[PDB]
């Protein structure tokens, strides 16, 4: 969020990358360190080469960044788990996104507040007729 | 298949006896059931109703669509 | 009140096995909402499209099991 | 944005979060199950509604539920 | 009014055709039912209905149409 | 009396007679058409000359539906009963799905050969409580 | 061996054997007694 | 341990493993043994379907490339044995259930038949009277014409051929068993692509056509020379008599008096009486001159044998295909063909995609070349055989092409390694897939508007009483002037740019009207406005099919919508109702849609063929010289509107199909209705989804549990993918069977 660093992956270009949304609306960044210069698959099509050391790459969506991240941590002989994903606005604001609290979300970490939790079963949702003409749905109450 | 092979006589042609009997209950004498209105000796016909002659004349004439004759088709 | 080997009928309504019968595998300790583990001969619908079978075990609470045996 | 709810039948197997391709969900401490953990959905603004989480759920009918809602650029999965 | 004179041999008319795409063949083909301009033949059974009702002139139909204008208002 | 007046016996119907003098040979027997004509001349024909089957239940036309109905029902109840019986017998064999996919030929033949008594078997299972199950013991979906 | 008997008792082989037997039954019956629209 | 032969290698690159898989029957009784997700047994009915779905998916069974290769090799042997059984069955029915000799004695007054139907339940009527007291089903496969061109004259030769075919099937089956179980060749052996190409060029295709040139010269040509001269088939010597008595050849071909010396001294012209370049057709039979086809096979053999020497094997001479490929790179295409040799020598699916594409295209080329240059005696006059062969080869080609799309997609998902494709042709294709597909999309839109839209314009103009505003030969003309120009070039060629040819390569391009008996075999096929419009329909439908399948391959790994599609596989239903809905993104679903579009394309191609040949080519010719066509030249004025195709083609020509009851064609009406029913039936599977059916099954399972009759193998609704597969299979089956019954009734009822 200070200033993103890292070399761009060695890549000859493609038609599958950023469009107008990137400058008008929002784009996404993913950084990661690699112990070696090596080939990886671009989520936007084709092969690219990551540099030895730090790497910084811009993509159009959060999902493309997370797909690249899964590829990094599950498809290289020594894993790459230090990748960071940010949201970037045209104003220049950079919003750190992933991993949210410095710990991957699959494993418990202290300090997280439950969101969207219900203290009931799915079968214990109320009848819709009981909540009609309100703004809610049985899972929102 | 039975008509294709040149034996149209081997079809399963079920006569619609139920609806024909029903038509006969309203005066239709074509099928020869003679039930209720189709039977002059019946009490439903011996009522003196002002509509029975016209209804019978309209239903026993094969010139309208009133209770059209029916077959296996 | 349940023990391993008990035949129970499911009463959760929304569960795949409501009205069907399973067998108790283990009973978890107190403080847990759904401690009774039940196994079933008939798998449920669980699985991505085209998967061969499904899940045949689920956790319940005692009020949701009816002892048959 | 879509809605994602987590009910108390959660066994905390973490497959919810492992399946999410957009990091909507988290494992947070809890006490209802043996694993002492439950799934949470703090980032539903990035949810697209692919339903992978529920496809991963083992409990008899899901402990995680995704109800598709107001469509945005993010929820429609748009790269443009 | 014409179709009243001979309702078994005259084809009742729905409305007039006005289509600049037409050529000579279609103009001649749709100038039918005794009309001088292209026309469509009505199959809504509306002539028989209005005639059995008791209407016999274009004046009565026009008055009914204007009255329904007022009713809609 | 004058019932079924719309129809006439095929031996009376002249269109049937004309067409039956031309009944084709369905097999190798050069008399198959002639046997067909003789056989169908007993039913009731229509104005076109084809036989019409009366299935309102009168026994004079019992051969038009009642007898084949009885025959089919015996055979179909047989098939269903022996199949259900084999299906029940598999359940006590630890892995019933395999014998549903890989048939136990000796057991299945034993079950098939004993199907001629399926009406009495079904009556006994009805009285004994084996045939039908209770509602409260059958899985159902939310209402 | 037991494998060949098990393969010969699989659902597709068994159903095609039953179907072939029933086909033969019906074919031969209609060869020796054809054109039975009803029961005389 | 089974049979143990010596060894059988002679300083060869042959390498095998002895007895890797013992022969055994146990797994025959263990269905699903090959899939770990299936071996335990079923629990739901889905288990059954997948057992058939994955039976040949050798990749998904083992990760070992060598074992996959071995399975494929033995499967190929088994498939060849199946084809041998089928072909020997054809020859056996020709020997024992055909009127072949009777047809041979008089092929202008008898219809070929080679299937006799047993008399049962009235179906004996299908044994139509085909001439000479023979009663059976009229065949349209052209078997009689092939057998006459080959020089068959007797039932016993066909019977001997059927026995040889059965022995060949047994040999292929034993070879498959032997090379899977006894001596399984190593992966190193399969990857010898240079040697395999040398052998398939010089040995399979070269020696094949060489031996066939031998048979044509020694058996086909003298026997047909005598057959067309009016000699009765019984008076003609047996094939081996021309080889025992060379004077027979020498009097049929004086060059034989000189023997083989002119061959070895490059004095080939002496052979000009039996190695010919006549062109045109045989006036007696309407087919290509057998001498022309023998000279053709000789030259093709020389060509292929020469070709079989390009690649290096054990002797330093020859080419490395890897080197050639690596040398072809340019300023526009990065590293070029680097990596292609490794792809096509480690990926079975890549090879299969190439080979399916080319083999389908070839089958189509075969249909197109055989209709206009009829190679067999009396095939062109048999309009039913002509139509049937054209359409059959069309459909086979289309299916093979769609399969090529399927296996390009499977390669992309399963075998593509991005570390082995850095800045090569495949990589750059992936890197501008968007440009490729957006442009193909636009070309399809343009081609549809300016082909089908022209038909809609014409329909609307004709309905409006405005014939002068139509696209037609008599109004606003769309002349295909380039095709006309090339036809003229072909017609002038025998006298200029093909001097040593006497006639045209095909009379469709122009020239005389070759007629045998009273019917035309071939005549100039003129091209006008309706032909222009339908050719652009063809270009449009082909482009749309290509769009679908090419998009399927290029986006199988990822898209902007789904950037991890590769992890989802080649075959999968979607990725959920999210992202607006992602149904049918898989490569499999692109194949599923391309099937429908290929069916569309080919239906139009074959309808075009049928109508144009019936209207402007086929017909009967008077002794005065004039020609009268089957549908009286109606194509030019009627094929330019959709109403014209609906009325003058479909409606008019369907009269034979729908009136076939009461005759030997009745089965064609039966199967016409059958195809219609199957087409309608497919719409249930295509227009719905499995959730509804799973709930309906829930209710029915309740019914079964009520009487204690529910199965242990729980019924499940079909999967999403399987719903689509069933729907498309039934759609294609029903539509194709409909067109088949229609075509056969028509072409058999038109003289
Ligand atoms: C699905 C409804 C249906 C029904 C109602 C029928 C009915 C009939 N069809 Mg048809 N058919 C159908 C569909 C149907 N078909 C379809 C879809 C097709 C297209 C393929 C055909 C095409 C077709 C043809 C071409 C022909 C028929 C024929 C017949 C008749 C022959 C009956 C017979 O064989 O005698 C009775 C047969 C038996 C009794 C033998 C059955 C085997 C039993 C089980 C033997 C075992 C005996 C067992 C011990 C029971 C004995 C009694 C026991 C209690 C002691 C019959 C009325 C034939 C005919 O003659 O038409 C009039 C005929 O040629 N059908
Ligand atoms: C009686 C001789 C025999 C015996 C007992 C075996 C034994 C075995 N084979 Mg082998 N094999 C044989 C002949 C035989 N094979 C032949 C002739 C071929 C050449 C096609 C092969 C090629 C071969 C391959 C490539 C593979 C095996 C495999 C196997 C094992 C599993 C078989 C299975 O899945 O169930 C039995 C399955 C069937 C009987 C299939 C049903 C028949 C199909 C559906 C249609 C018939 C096609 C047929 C092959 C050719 C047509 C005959 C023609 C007259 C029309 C098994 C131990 C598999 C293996 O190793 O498992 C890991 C393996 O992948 N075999
Ligand atoms: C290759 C394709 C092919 C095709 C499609 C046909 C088609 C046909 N042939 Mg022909 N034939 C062929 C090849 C073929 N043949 C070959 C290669 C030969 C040389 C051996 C012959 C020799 C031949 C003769 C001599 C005759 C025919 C006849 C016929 C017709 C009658 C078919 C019939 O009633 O079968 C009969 C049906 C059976 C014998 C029962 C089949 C039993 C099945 C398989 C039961 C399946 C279940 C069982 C468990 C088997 C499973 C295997 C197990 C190991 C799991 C028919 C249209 C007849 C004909 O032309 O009529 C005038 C006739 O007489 N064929
Ligand atoms: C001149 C040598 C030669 C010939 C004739 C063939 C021919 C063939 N190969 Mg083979 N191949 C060869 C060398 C050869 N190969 C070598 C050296 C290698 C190692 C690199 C391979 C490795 C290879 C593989 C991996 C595969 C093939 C396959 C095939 C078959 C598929 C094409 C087809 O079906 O066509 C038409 C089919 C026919 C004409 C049927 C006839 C087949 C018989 C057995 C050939 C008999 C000819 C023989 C030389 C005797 C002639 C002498 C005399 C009678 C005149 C085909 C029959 C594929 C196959 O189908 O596997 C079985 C397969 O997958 N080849
Ligand atoms: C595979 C296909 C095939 C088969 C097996 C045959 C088989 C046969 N042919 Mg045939 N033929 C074929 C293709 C084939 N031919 C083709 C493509 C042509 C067109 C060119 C011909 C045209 C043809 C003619 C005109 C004749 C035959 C003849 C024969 C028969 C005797 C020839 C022989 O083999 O003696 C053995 C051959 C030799 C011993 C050759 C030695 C003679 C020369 C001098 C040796 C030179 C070889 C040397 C390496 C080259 C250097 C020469 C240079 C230094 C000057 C024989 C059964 C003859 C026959 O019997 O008629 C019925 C005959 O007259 N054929
Ligand atoms: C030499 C050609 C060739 C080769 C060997 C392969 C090989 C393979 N293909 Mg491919 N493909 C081909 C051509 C070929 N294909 C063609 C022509 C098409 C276009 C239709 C496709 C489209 C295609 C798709 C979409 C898929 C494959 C798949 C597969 C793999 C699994 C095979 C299978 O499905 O098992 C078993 C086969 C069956 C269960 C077929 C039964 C259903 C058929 C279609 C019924 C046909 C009806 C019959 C012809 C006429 C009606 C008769 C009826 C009335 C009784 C296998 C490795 C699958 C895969 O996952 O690849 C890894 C798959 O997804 N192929
Ligand atoms: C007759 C039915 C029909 C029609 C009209 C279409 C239409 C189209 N399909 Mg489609 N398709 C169909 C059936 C049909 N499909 C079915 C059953 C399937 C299931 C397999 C598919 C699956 C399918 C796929 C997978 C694809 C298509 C594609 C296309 C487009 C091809 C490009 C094109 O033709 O541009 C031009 C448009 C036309 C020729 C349509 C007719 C336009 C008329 C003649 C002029 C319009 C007059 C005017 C605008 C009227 C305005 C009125 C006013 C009041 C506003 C096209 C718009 C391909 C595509 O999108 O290519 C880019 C594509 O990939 N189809
Ligand atoms: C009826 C036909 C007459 C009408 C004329 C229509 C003109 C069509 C355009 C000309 C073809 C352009 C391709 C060659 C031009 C060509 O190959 O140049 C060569 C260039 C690559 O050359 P390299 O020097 O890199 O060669 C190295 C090789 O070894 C490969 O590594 O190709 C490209 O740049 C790729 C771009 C292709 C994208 C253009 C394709 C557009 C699709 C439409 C083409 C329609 C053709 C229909 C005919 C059947
Ligand atoms: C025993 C058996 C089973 C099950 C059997 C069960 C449980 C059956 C249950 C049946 C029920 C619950 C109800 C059945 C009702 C039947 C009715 C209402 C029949 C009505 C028929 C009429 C009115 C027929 C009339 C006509 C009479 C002949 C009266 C004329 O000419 C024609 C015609 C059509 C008028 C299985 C399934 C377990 C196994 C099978 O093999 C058989
Ligand atoms: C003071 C009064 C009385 C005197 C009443 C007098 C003096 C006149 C009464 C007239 C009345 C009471 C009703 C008249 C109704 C007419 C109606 C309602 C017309 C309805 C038409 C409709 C609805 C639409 C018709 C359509 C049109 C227009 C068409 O043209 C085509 C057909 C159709 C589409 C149907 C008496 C002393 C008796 C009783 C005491 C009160
Ligand atoms: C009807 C239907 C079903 C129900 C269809 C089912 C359950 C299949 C029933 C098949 C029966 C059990 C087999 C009958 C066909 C046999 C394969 C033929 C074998 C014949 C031999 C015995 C000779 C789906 O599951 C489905 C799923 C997705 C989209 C559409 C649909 C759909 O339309
Ligand atoms: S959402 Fe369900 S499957 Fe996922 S971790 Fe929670 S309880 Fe387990
Ligand atoms: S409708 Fe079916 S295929 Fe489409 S997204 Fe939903 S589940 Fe998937
Ligand atoms: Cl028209």
């Amino acid at each position: 969020m200070t200033e993103l660093s890292g070399q761009p992956p060695k890549f000859g270009g493609s038609t599958g990358g950023l469009l107008s949304k990137a400058n008008r609306e929002e784009k996404y960044a993913i950084t990661w360190t690699s112990a070696s210069e090596q080939v990886f698959e671009m989520p936007t099509g084709g092969a690219a080469i990551m540099n030895e050391g730090e790497n910084l790459l811009y993509l159009a969506r959060k999902e493309q960044c997370l797909a690249l991240g899964t590829q990094l941590r599950t498809k290289f002989k020594p894993k790459i788990q230090d990748y960071k994903i940010y949201r970037v606005y045209p104003s220049g604001e950079v919003q750190y996104l992933h991993p949210a609290d410095g710990v991957f979300p699959e494993k418990v970490n202290e300090g997280r507040e439950a969101q969207g939790t219900k203290t009931r079963r799915i079968g214990q949702n109320p009848e819709p007729v009981t909540i009609k003409f309100s703004g809610k749905a049985p899972y929102e109450v | 298949v039975v008509v294709a092979f040149g034996t149209p006589e081997k079809q399963i042609l079920i006569e619609p006896v139920f609806a024909q009997w029903i038509q006969a209950t309203s005066g239709k004498a074509l099928y020869g059931f003679d039930v209720l209105l189709s039977n002059p000796d019946s009490i439903a016909s011996t009522t003196g109703a002002a509509w029975l002659p016209g209804w019978l004349d309209a239903i026993n004439s094969g010139t309208n669509s009133l209770f059209l004759t029916i077959g296996p088709g | 009140a349940l023990n391993r080997g008990d035949k129970v009928r499911i009463k959760r309504t929304e569960s795949y096995w409501y009205g069907d019968v399973g067998t108790v595998a283990s009973v978890e300790k107190s403080g847990i909402l759904y401690p009774v583990i039940v196994r079933f001969d008939r798998v449920n619908y669980n699985g991505f499209s085209g998967s061969a079978s499904g899940v045949n075990t689920n956790n319940f609470a005692e009020n949701e099991l009816e002892l048959v045996q | 944005s879509h809605s994602v709810k987590i009910y108390d039948t959660c066994i905390g197997c973490t497959q919810c979060v492992r399946a999410c391709p957009l990091d909507v969900l988290e494992m947070v401490p809890w006490d209802g199950c043996k694993a002492a953990q439950i799934a949470s959905s703090p980032r539903t603004e990035d949810c697209v509604g692919c339903k992978r989480c529920e496809t991963a759920c083992p409990t008899d009918f899901l402990s995680i539920r995704v109800y598709l809602g107001a469509e945005t650029t993010r929820s429609m999965g748009l790269a443009y | 009014e014409q179709w009243i004179k001979d309702p078994l041999n005259i084809r009742p008319i729905a409305h007039a055709i006005w289509d600049p795409h037409f050529g000579e063949g279609a103009v001649n083909a749709f100038t039918q039912a005794g009309a001088s301009n292209p026309v469509n033949i009505a199959y809504s059974g509306v002539y028989h209905w209005f005639y059995t009702i008791g209407m016999t002139t274009n004046q009565e139909l026009y008055s009914g149409a204007v009255f329904l204008l007022v009713l809609a208002s | 009396a004058d019932d079924f007046a719309n129809l006439t016996p095929c031996s009376e119907n002249p269109a049937y007679l004309a067409k039956s003098k031309n009944f084709l040979n369905t097999t190798n027997d050069p008399n198959s058409g002639k046997i067909r004509a003789e056989r169908y001349a007993s039913a009731l024909c229509g104005p076109e000359g084809y036989p019409h089957l009366i299935v309102d239940g009168r026994f004079t036309h019992a051969g038009d539906f009642l007898i084949p109905s009885i025959l089919f029902l015996y055979i179909a109840g047989w098939i269903g009963w022996v199949g259900r019986s084999y299906l029940i017998e598999i359940r006590e064999s630890k892995n019933p799905e395999m014998q549903e996919v890989v048939i136990n030929v000796p057991l299945a033949i034993k079950k098939m050969l004993g199907g001629f008594l399926w009406p009495l078997a079904a009556v006994g299972e009805y009285t004994s409580g084996k045939l039908v199950m209770k509602d409260s013991e059958i899985p159902t979906s939310p209402r | 061996m037991d494998g060949l008997k098990s393969f010969l008792s699989t659902a597709p082989v068994m159903i095609m054997a039953l179907l072939t037997f029933t086909a033969g039954i019906l074919i031969e019956f209609n060869r020796f007694y054809p054109d039975l629209l009803f029961h005389p | 341990m089974t049979i143990s032969p010596p060894e059988r290698e002679a300083k060869a690159k042959v390498s095998v493993d002895n007895n890797p898989v013992p022969t055994s029957f146990e797994k025959w009784g263990k269905p699903g043994h090959f899939d770990r997700t299936l071996a335990r047994g079923p629990k739901t009915t889905t288990w059954i379907w997948n057992l058939h779905a994955n039976a040949h998916d050798f990749d998904s069974q083992t990760s070992d490339l060598e074992d996959v290769s071995r399975k494929i090799f033995s499967a190929h042997f088994g498939h060849l044995a199946v084809v041998f059984v089928w072909l020997s069955g054809m020859y056996f029915h020709g020997a024992k259930f055909s009127n072949y000799e009777g047809w041979l004695a008089d092929p202008t007054h008898i219809k070929p038949s080679a299937q006799v139907v047993w008399p049962i339940v009235g179906q004996g009527i299908l044994n139509g009277d085909v001439g000479g007291g023979f009663h059976g089903i009229q065949i349209t496969s052209g078997l009689f014409y092939l057998w006459r061109a080959s020089g068959f004259t007797d039932s016993y030769q066909l019977y001997c051929t059927a026995i040889g075919g059965l022995v060949m099937a047994a040999l292929m089956l034993f070879a498959g068993w032997f090379h899977y179980h006894v001596k399984a060749p190593k992966l190193e052996w399969f990857q010898n692509v240079e040697s395999m190409m040398n052998h398939h060029l010089a040995g399979l295709l070269g020696l094949g056509s060489l031996g066939w040139a031998g048979h044509q010269i020694h058996v086909s040509m003298p026997i047909n020379k005598l057959l067309d001269a009016g000699v009765a088939p019984k008076d003609i010597p047996l094939p081996h008599e021309f080889i025992l008595e060379p004077s027979k050849m020498a009097e049929l071909y004086p060059s034989f008096a000189q023997g083989l010396t002119p061959f070895f001294t490059l004095n080939w012209g002496v052979y000009s009486d039996f190695l010919t370049f006549k062109g045109g057709l045989n006036p007696v039979t309407g087919g290509l001159w057998l001498s022309d086809t023998a000279h053709h096979h000789l030259a093709i053999a020389v060509l292929f044998i020469i070709a079989g020497h390009m690649y290096r094997t054990n002797w330093g001479i020859g080419h490395s295909m890897k080197e050639i490929l690596e040398a072809h790179k340019g300023p526009f295409t990065g590293e070029g063909h680097k990596g292609l040799y490794e792809i096509l020598t480690t990926s079975w699916h890549a090879q299969l995609a190439i080979n399916l594409a080319l083999l389908g295209s070839l089958t189509i080329i075969v249909a197109q070349h055989m209709y206009a240059m009829p190679p067999y005696p009396y095939q062109a006059i048999d309009y039913a055989t002509q139509l049937s062969l054209f359409t059959h080869h069309m459909w086979i080609g289309g299916f093979l092409i769609v399969g090529a799309g399927a296996h390009g997609a499977i390669f992309m998902v399963r075998d593509y390694d991005p570390a082995k494709n850095v800045n090569n042709l495949l990589d750059r294709m992936l890197r501008h897939r968007d440009a490729i597909i957006s442009h193909l999309n636009w070309v399809c839109i343009f081609l549809g508007f300016h082909s089908f839209g022209l038909y809609i314009h014409n329909d609307t103009m004709r309905a409006l009483g405005r014939p002068q505003d139509m696209f037609s030969d008599t109004a606003i003309q769309l002349q295909p002037i380039f095709a006309q120009w090339v036809q003229h070039l072909h017609t002038l060629a025998p006298g200029a740019t093909a001097p040593n040819a006497l006639a045209t390569a095909s009379y469709a391009f122009g020239g005389e009207t070759i007629a045998v008996a009273g019917k035309v075999a071939m005549m100039p096929i003129t091209l006008g406005t309706a032909d222009f419009m339908v050719h652009h329909i063809h270009a449009f439908t082909i482009h749309v099919t290509a769009l679908i399948l090419l998009k399927g391959v290029l986006y199988a790994r990822s898209s902007r919508l789904v950037p991890d599609k590769a992890n989802l596989g080649f075959r999968f239903p979607c990725d959920g109702p999210g992202r607006g809905g992602t149904c049918q993104v898989s490569g499999w679903d692109h194949v599923f849609l391309g099937l429908f579009w290929m069916y569309n394309s080919l239906s139009i191609v074959i309808f075009h063929f049928s109508w144009k040949m019936q209207s402007d080519v086929w017909g009967t010719v008077s002794p005065d010289g004039s020609v009268t066509h089957v549908t009286l030249g109606n194509f030019a004025q009627s094929a330019i509107t959709i109403n014209g195709w609906l009325r003058d083609f479909l409606w008019a020509q369907a009269a034979n199909v729908i009136n076939s009851y009461g005759s030997a064609l009745s089965a064609y009406g039966i199967m016409f209705l059958a195809g219609h029913f199957v087409f309608a039936f497919s719409l249930m599977f295509l227009f719905s989804g499995r959730g509804y059916w799973q709930e309906l099954i829930e209710s029915i399972v309740w019914a079964h549990n009520k009487l204690n009759v529910a199965p242990a193998i729980q019924p499940r609704a079909l999967s999403i993918i399987q719903g689509r597969a069933v729907g498309v299979a039934h759609y294609l089956l029903g539509g194709i069977v409909t067109t088949w019954a229609f075509f056969l009734a028509r072409s058999l009822s038109i003289g």
